[PDB]
């Protein structure tokens, strides 16, 4: 996937 | 979709059990991108991939930057009320 947007596991 | 209120219960040894993406700097809401199996969000039943998190325990998250949302969300303990919407 793109992944321009930040992702966090919480 | 309709704005929903969803209760999540968790103990202090676990996280929320979600991955979030987006935030103000990306021009989109804080969005649930993953619900991790067997963790509190999965167990609560009412949170799903694609839900935008509008507020948690009354704290608005609609104009929050990604990391701001991480801090706010990770601070919440015990019985946690989410305001969410699927769109």
């Amino acid at each position: 996937a793109n992944s321009r947007w930040k992702t966090s596991i919480i | 979709g309709p704005i929903r209120k969803v209760l999540l219960l968790k103990e202090d040894h676990e996280g929320l059990g979600i991955s979030i993406t987006g935030g103000k700097e990306h021009g989109v809401p804080i969005l649930i991108s993953e619900i991790h199996p067997g963790q509190p969000a999965d167990r609560c039943g009412g949170l799903h991939v694609g839900d935008a998190i509008l507020a948690v325990n009354g704290v608005n998250l609609r104009d929050t930057k990604h990391k701001e949302a991480v801090t706010i969300l990770s601070q919440q303990r015990g019985e946690i009320e989410f305001e969410v919407v699927y769109v």
